[PDB]
DNA sequence: GGAGACTAGGGAGTAATCCCCTTGGCGGTTAAAACGCGGGGGACAGCGCGTACGTGCGTTTAAGCGGTGCTAGAGCTGTCTACGACCAATT
DNA sequence: ATTGGTCGTAGACAGCTCTAGCACCGCTTAAACGCACGTACGCGCTGTCCCCCGCGTTTTAACCGCCAAGGGGATTACTCCCTAGTCTCCAG
């Protein structure tokens, strides 16, 4: 594979907080969006060059946010863009600067930095995580709050929606994971001891964990044994099956490619899934069947990483850091594996 | 010293906007009355200040928007 | 509703504010200021009371809103 | 300045898997 | 005899917040004494304001005016 | 932030000391909690202020007796 | 009669607010208590001299009050002394400085200046009037409050207890009178329009009205028709039978002698007549039950506004207090007012 | 200063009561 | 009951007045009100400082005490 | 100006303030204390006089001011 | 960026330090950070006053307007 | 305190978008400069003494920003 | 050491600044009415309270010794003793 | 006019501060423990609704005088726009 680092400041030399690719993309060109302290959300056009190296093209600027923006999210269909941050306003941008975007609904109800947003599979439900110690469920069509999960006692820096639409996985800064059943609207599980997770000393503002695209397994970063990434299953969420050791700095991000790859084992199904884990200064690339990582890139950013994102086809793996610079990982035709 | 019940159902209607079926106890009602009265007296005082500043006795909204921009309102 | 900010009530509150002479358009730009800042303050107040798992706002929420708006009293 | 060290596709042993 | 309910390590860590390092054990009793006498002081005015609203139940607004009387509004 | 049950015992005991047949609000109770917290911590910064002027680190009651006499609440 | 003015400062030249005689006295010597800005309650010994002029003898000083004292009251039996003021604390003093007094029960619950206190006939129930817009009923034996009357909308400056123990009469600065039945503990009558009384412009901090010792009639000073003093009856409290004209300064004090005098226009029809004293800002008028016109009038004896007046146990002494720091007395000879029953 | 005017017991008319 | 030389006080307060607004006429009553406030607050302050110095165990008084008291007061 | 208060006057007022041994520099911080105190009082007096439209400062104005900062 | 000379700022800082207490060393990084925050705040109130004057419908500025802004802030 | 040069004030003014400036601007600008300088250094040493340190640090000014609300 | 900057300084000229209508929108006036204040069930459905639960990190005793309060002796200094001059002050 | 109020000088030593001396009781675990905290949940119950009627004080509309926001113009006043030494910040 090849790694290309963006050496031009995307948001005028300010730290980058989030990245997201357009899930609605279905071809070779993918649309990427960025969040920064400049209170602006920049959507870029990312496509491979003739040599295969990543090329970034600026499309639009979204300066409606009054304060800094921490998380930017695309809908699974790619229609609606979710953006919230220091001003704590969740904007549902829609395609109306090369292009233009307009906010559909104002999903207000948060107080300060909103760190993690996860789209439900249907795209009509939102999970919102912010410093305010709460998780709020919203209706996209209604644009109104319907459920509240404020049991968190520290900075809620990570949340993901179950692809099967059964539970809600939340990671807070209190080294405690909280699972919320989607039908009961109450806490399903509580795990804090094998502490298991890293304390406030971990320097990343995010604790973004994500379910496996099928939802069978849950990968949680920022763990302790030493820094590691624990793996949970739907069968038992109160004991991790295994952990991936990451000596050095603590892992902060877990992102899984939405493309199912053929087997060339954490979970036993005829398909394997390649996911990306971002630490403070290193990135380890694993797959479902192989315990050891098949890829590792480091010493490419001068400061702490913030967010990563896979492309729709898996050909792009964007990496964002806090130094104002970003980077991408480019794979050739089906280098990761054979798609299903 | 705004009249009590007109102000209270101002607050009630503008609270219903976020989501219906909201109950407010009289304690918080007089609390928010205190808040509104404090703000309005402060802003009115500063408007008088910037008005005699403007060397006109009569009040003008431009004074108001001025105060907003200095007080960080917009 | 919104016109509940009564015109001579505005007059007497201006009196307590030391205002000398009053024009008509003030009588509804005051409604605008009142509605927008109450929108803000009851916004963060309902958030604060949602932290308490409480379905009713409190004077505690109000006073914290005033601290956040820099008019503590 | 930084000295980049890049490892290609080897189908690292310092990061070998550890189980429990 | 709930007065002793304010303990040694609690007062010690309030002291830590206070801005001291070393404090003797002989200060815990005087601490509970000052606490009880001034809660007496504040709650007297609190219950007066409570009775003013024909209330048989105290409200959080009362302590506000109590501190205003005491000159320590918050 | 200090503790809850012993202080609720304190306020209930002093309440029955004043008069029986009375009720408290939970929110009002915790409000009284941070009120007493703030008052005591402020007194204790006064304590530190005196002790530093007393050019001694450890504190003896005469510091807090100053605190009170100097502001003269009692 | 003779009038003697006290030209020596009782409370170190500070204004005097109240005066009260020991209701427990039964002979010739009477005990008088004074309240002033100096946070002290001075009980004096008042007795007629060889020439009949009043003589004042200092007995005790009561400095427990942290702030000024506005009203001082003795029990109908004379045992317990009620004293409250700026510090808003009601002290029940008792005989434990020629003599000494000690507070029995601390009847707290008031907020600021307490202006009027009235003792119930039994002595076990208290009426307290203060600026705080309320009147609180207390238990003397229990030392605890039992009832609340918050209908007052301005400075409460006058209250009295019905001798029959049925209603409570209150006067507040809002030119509105409020009557509270002692059984229901609610407002029984309310009169505001005939304004009916004087507004806040009247310069006396007190609106002390008192019932007739039998309770049949109520004498309410500081009225407006010009300044006047309206009279009510138990039959109808919503309409005055008559008012006593006092043009000039407004009447502020009404006190009735506790001695029943025989009959020698009539306000009320019973075989006995009662002599009462009304004190205005600078004048004092002395009436009786049977005569419409006053049979006594003393003025130009104090340099500032009068504050309180008090009758003796036998009616031989009528103490007068003013806001100039000086007091005065009115001395009547043997049964000069009339022949007691 | 003040000039004291004292009226003795006469069994004045400026204060004669008027009934209603 | 005053000891500060009254007309020097009057000239002080007057000169302060024309430092802000010129031609301010003051009467005896205003001057004595300013006085009574003056001696009242200063005697309270010295009461404070003396008792604090007694806490200081030191007979002499030096303005670390008055600075101490004012940093209590919240005036700065 | 501020020198309207004399050092012997400061000393005698301090003497009846209950103090016996005094240093010199007190004579100057006391003037600063006095001016800091009186500026707020005179400002409030000006505000009240403008409210009442009375150019001359009255005794009751100062008294109600002292009530406002609470040393009536 | 920086438009104020380092040495005058440092020497006034040392002046106030020796007025308060000697032997208080100042590091270059902290000095420059405090200086840039200083410039940011002063320029912020500066265009605050500029907008004030813009309302004052007089292009030239006079500092009493700035003092109005002060009491808007309530600093003194 | 004189070190804040008046031409520096004028060029910062030119950056501020003003056109004509009264002369007496400089003294009050310096005064309200130093009042906030004093407030910030006071908060800085307040945190520093709790930190048991003697030297100013960027953390102190960051906490000053947090306290005054200019962050 | 040496090169940008600032401090000292004329020019007038554009920018405040005060005067003079000047009218039109605004300060009190009036009549009533119209919501403003209120109180009373109604108990229905909202609300807290006590206690049980458990169990776990805060709370309690203590070694223990040494960093910090406590005492002696300076010891060297700035009052406050007396005063001799000025010196503002009441009339 | 005089008259008490003030000011500034000379040093003895009283006492604030500094150093030396001393002991003793806050940290600092280790272990016992306990109530602090979290939810249910039945039981208590407090705040309440809200209508109208009672009823009544204030709101609103319109008038009419008239005070003032703003225009006009004359009036002064204050940074140009260099001119020049300087002086000192910073680089070498």
């Amino acid at each position: 594979m090849k790694v290309i680092t963006c050496e031009i400041a995307w948001h005028n030399k300010e730290p980058v907080y989030s990245l997201d690719f357009q899930h609605g993309t279905a071809g070779r060109i993918h649309r990427l969006a960025s969040a920064g302290v400049d209170t602006n959300v920049r959507i870029w056009k990312v496509e491979k060059g003739p040599d295969g190296k990543a090329i970034v093209e600026f499309l639009s600027n979204l300066a409606r946010h009054t304060k800094a923006v921490n998380v930017v999210r695309f809908s699974p269909t790619g229609e609606i863009l979710a953006s919230g941050g220091d001003d704590a306003v969740i904007l549902l941008w829609k395609v109306n600067n090369k292009e233009n975007w307009t906010v559909v609904k104002t999903l207000r109800g948060h107080l300060e930095d909103v760190y993690d947003i996860c789209w439900a599979t249907d795209g009509n439900l939102m999970a919102s995580a912010s410093v305010d110690n709460t998780a709020i469920i919203w209706d996209v069509s209604k644009g109104q709050k319907i459920s509240i999960f404020n049991e968190h006692k520290s900075y809620v820096q990570g949340v993901t929606w179950d692809p099967l639409g059964q539970y809600v996985a939340t990671l807070s800064c209190d080294r405690v994971l909280r699972v919320y059943s989607i039908q009961k609207k109450r806490v399903a599980f509580n795990v804090s001891k094998m502490r298991m997770f890293h304390d406030d000393s971990m320097k990343s503002f995010f604790r973004r964990l994500s379910f496996t695209p099928d939802g069978s397994l849950l990968l949680t970063p920022a763990g302790c044994v030493m820094n590691t990434t624990y793996v949970f299953s739907r069968k038992n969420l109160k004991r991790p099956i295994a952990h991936l050791p990451c000596p050095g700095k603590a892992t902060l991000a877990v992102r899984c490619c939405p493309v199912y790859f053929e087997l060339r084992e954490l979970m036993s199904l005829p398909y394997r899934l390649v996911f990306a884990v971002a630490s403070e200064d290193s990135v380890l690339l694993y797959d479902t069947q192989q315990s050891f990582p098949f890829g590792y890139v480091s010493n490419i950013h001068y400061h702490t990483l913030s967010d990563i994102s896979w492309s729709s086809d898996g050909a792009f793996l964007a990496i964002s850091s806090t130094d104002g610079y970003c980077s991408f990982v480019t794979f050739e035709k089906d280098e990761l594996g054979i798609p299903l | 010293l705004i009249r009590k019940l007109p102000f209270q159902r101002l607050v009630r209607e503008i609270a219903q906007d976020f989501k219906t079926d909201l109950r407010f106890q009289s304690s918080a009602v007089m609390a928010l009355q205190e808040a509104c009265e404090a703000y309005l007296v402060g802003l009115f005082e500063d408007t008088n200040l910037c008005a005699i500043h403007a060397k006109r006795v009569t009040i003008m909204p431009k004074d108001i928007q001025l105060a907003r921009r200095i007080r960080g309102e917009r | 509703n919104i016109q509940g900010i009564t015109k001579p009530a505005i007059r007497r509150l201006a009196r307590r504010g030391g205002v000398k002479r009053i024009s008509g358009l003030i009588y509804e730009e005051t409604r605008g200021v009142l509605k927008v800042f109450l929108e803000n303050v009851i916004r963060d107040a309902v958030t604060y009371t949602e932290h308490a798992k409480r379905k009713t706002v409190t004077a505690m929420d109000v006073v914290y809103a005033l601290k956040r708006q820099g008019r503590t009293l | 300045v930084l000295q980049p060290v890049k490892i290609g596709c080897v189908w690292l042993q310092q990061f070998a898997a550890c189980f429990l």
